């Protein structure tokens, strides 16, 4: 099945978005992507998911002219112990000299339809997460 | 041009139905086949019940009371042992000038052959062929006469003890010593003949009458084992007349007709042809002599023939090859990728070499001794129990569940025991049997197992109520969960809420 | 006693007519072959072993 749902990222368009878990860093190979996001931290491994950003985005011909041909986009908590997680991990990749930007605002939100839109489906989400105990 | 894994799908899918019609047809036409040879082996089987019963009629006393009463002074006073082709051809002239054939009398389905018997000696006539050889059977019977009665599914069976032989009587065309008349003036097409004695015993003697037996009514009869077990039953206790009779047949059979039909020559151990013989046989040794030529193709002798199998089938059979034993013969196999090869390289399709050791190149395979508490195990660590035999000495082959993971907790060896191999998927997956364990070690592994089988079922029940509380505790907080969101509750925040206050 | 599955045979009307056609008179022959053709797969199983019981049965008058 995992090879299955591989070959069709790679070859059915109508299938571009695969989740992946932290079996993606060594277990298996990771086919050429661009748009990376990284949702769930470690804790620090400030090296493993360095690595696995690497693996994850190769060259892509057609945008060799542009200096942004690859996309990765790190989803991180305000105010929370996730912001010292991430700042911890990115010091390796800024040793490399790669900068990171800090986005607080997404254009296009607004005009776009996105699920939990009123504040009761996110009532409803956190009544779900919190029915997920210590256990998981 | 659209889709090609669509494509190549539907037409593995037409592929898949047409070999499940075919494979319905097929086997619809086995069962067919299947019950139409049953029905005529029934057929058979009732033709013989009709034979016991006629039998049976004319074994009635006042019947044969009657024929001797018919039967002149001069025929009375011959004793059975003196009986010979002369009298028996005297009685039968006798008895075709005694009663003629009148089809013209009545007939009545409510008399029984008894009766209908009764009335034909009264009127002296015969209704038919077949009341004619019941009236002779039972002339014969009058005098205390060995005769059977014999049937091609009609004539008698005479036993001389002068020439301890059976000689066959016609009374229809005055026939008596002469199987090719009774042949040629016999019933429908001959595949079986049955003579029935008086005291109900069933003798084959299809072989005697028939020239056509060993080559192709050979090939078109019933089977030999039920025929042979529907017989048995009936079978003549006189023993020693029956090797007689055996030994008749092997003579008259031995090389007479002498066939040069090639086809009459394929598959026949008589013969032992050419290449018509099978993929496996080969003749042992290649130095026989020729028995004789049919259209330019040598005869060989049958006993110097030999079906040869693998040394791995040796093996599976319990036997092993000498050592340094060259292959006697070479054929093709048909295996896994080894095999496969020779559909990638056509020069390698005739390369493929398997040597067929004969019976005499095979001594017997001796099972190895454990030593030290150790299962022997064969190259591939396993033991091959094809045949109890097989078992080495010291060794217990155990059907226990999960008995290799006890092994193991209590480092016990344990070697699985193959039994055979599974064709199925198209490869030959291995069939094993159990384990294969040392029997000083044997029986306190079984009391681990079964207190392993205790640990199943002290550990089982437990475990599910462990589940069940869990729920219970998960469903419990569920309700709090909600009941705490009742307390508390029971895009304008998220768009503009830290970095907004001040930026805007 | 031999008990065998041809004993409710024994007693079948059916049969019975069989046994009495094969007693006597073969021309009634096709018809129970006919019969055998409809579907009897109990009647070809146990035809093959122990035709003593059979072949009395078929003799009784």
């Amino acid at each position: 099945e995992r090879m299955q749902i591989l070959q069709n990222f790679k070859h059915n368009p109508k299938i571009n978005t695969i989740f992946i878990s932290k079996v993606g860093d060594t277990s298996f190979d990771l086919p050429e992507a661009n748009v990376l996001i990284q949702i769930s931290s470690h804790g620090g491994s400030r090296r493993q998911e360095a690595q696995r950003l690497g693996r994850v985005l190769r060259a892509k011909k057609g945008m060799v002219a542009e200096e942004y041909n690859a996309f990765f986009y790190s989803l991180v908590s305000q105010d929370t112990q996730e912001m010292a997680y991430s700042t911890k991990r990115q010091r390796f990749l800024v040793d490399q000299g790669y900068s990171f930007k800090v986005i607080t605002k997404l254009a296009g939100m607004e005009e776009e339809d996105l699920a939990f839109s009123t504040k009761e489906e996110q009532q409803q989400l956190l009544q779900k997460v919190l029915a997920a105990t210590d256990l998981d | 041009i659209e889709t090609p894994e669509q494509a190549k799908t539907r037409e593995r899918s037409e592929k898949i139905k047409l070999e499940f019609e075919t494979y319905l047809r097929r086997a619809m036409k086995r069962f067919n086949k299947g019950v139409h040879e049953d029905t005529h082996k029934v057929h058979l089987l009732c033709l013989l019940a009709n034979g016991f019963y006629r039998n049976n009629i004319c074994s009635q006393p006042d019947l044969h009371a009657i024929g001797l009463s018919i039967i002149p002074a001069r025929f009375t006073r011959v004793l059975p042992r003196d009986v010979d082709t002369y009298y028996l051809s005297n009685l039968v002239k006798w008895f075709i000038g005694t009663f003629t054939v009148n089809a013209e009398l009545s007939a009545s389905e409510q008399d029984n052959l008894q009766t209908t018997l009764e009335r034909r000696f009264a009127i002296y006539s015969a209704r038919d062929d077949e009341e004619l050889v019941h009236i002779f059977l039972l002339i014969l019977r009058a005098l205390q006469l060995l005769t059977r009665l014999v049937l091609s599914l009609q004539w008698l069976e005479v036993f001389c003890e002068q020439e301890e032989k059976w000689v066959c009587v016609d009374c229809v065309h005055g026939v008596v010593g002469q199987p090719l008349t009774c042949y040629k003036y016999a019933t429908k097409p001959m595949t079986y003949v049955v003579g029935i004695d008086s005291d109900g015993w069933v003798r084959d003697v299809t072989q005697r009458y028939d020239p056509v037996w060993m080559t192709v009514t050979r090939k078109c009869r019933v089977d030999a084992e039920w025929w042979a077990e529907t017989l048995r039953p009936y079978q003549s206790p006189f023993m020693d007349r029956e090797k007689k009779e055996d030994l008749e047949f092997q003579a008259k059979h031995m090389d007479q007709p002498l066939p040069t039909a090639i086809g009459l020559y394929k598959n026949h151990p008589l013969y032992a042809l050419k290449r018509h013989l099978l993929k496996y046989e080969a003749i042992y040794p290649e130095t026989a002599a020729i028995l004789g030529y049919c259209r330019g193709e040598a005869v060989y002798s049958r006993d110097c023939v030999h079906t040869l199998h693998s040394r791995d089938t040796w093996l599976k059979k319990a036997r092993v090859v000498r050592l340094g034993e060259v292959p006697y013969k070479m054929v093709k196999g048909f295996s896994n990728r080894a095999r496969k090869a020779r559909l990638a390289e056509p020069q390698l399709r005739e390369e493929n070499d398997l040597g067929l050791f004969g019976y005499w190149q095979t001594e017997e395979y001796q099972p190895p001794v454990a030593v030290d508490g150790k299962v022997p195990r064969n190259e591939f660590g396993n033991v091959y129990l094809f045949l109890p035999s097989m078992m080495p000495i010291g060794c217990v082959q155990l059907n226990l569940p999960n008995l290799h993971r006890v092994a193991r907790k209590l480092d016990i060896d344990c070697v699985q025991a193959i039994t055979g191999f599974d064709f199925h998927g198209g490869y030959s997956h291995p069939v094993t049997d159990g384990y294969i364990v040392c029997e000083e070690f044997k029986d306190v592994l079984l009391t681990a197992w079964e207190n392993e089988q205790a640990v199943i079922e002290r550990k089982e029940k437990e475990k599910k109520e462990k589940r069940a509380l869990g729920n219970w505790k998960l469903l419990a907080k569920g309700l709090l969960i909600r009941e705490r969101l009742k307390r508390r509750y029971g895009a304008r925040i998220l768009a503009a809420s830290w970095p907004q206050n001040r930026e805007d | 006693s031999g008990g065998h599955p041809l004993e409710f045979l024994r007693n079948q009307p059916q049969f019975q007519q069989m046994r009495q056609i094969i007693q006597q008179n073969p021309s009634l022959l096709p018809a129970l072959l006919q019969q055998i053709g409809r579907e009897n797969p109990q009647l070809l199983q146990q035809i093959s072993q122990h035709q003593e019981h059979f072949i009395q049965m078929l003799n009784e008058p």
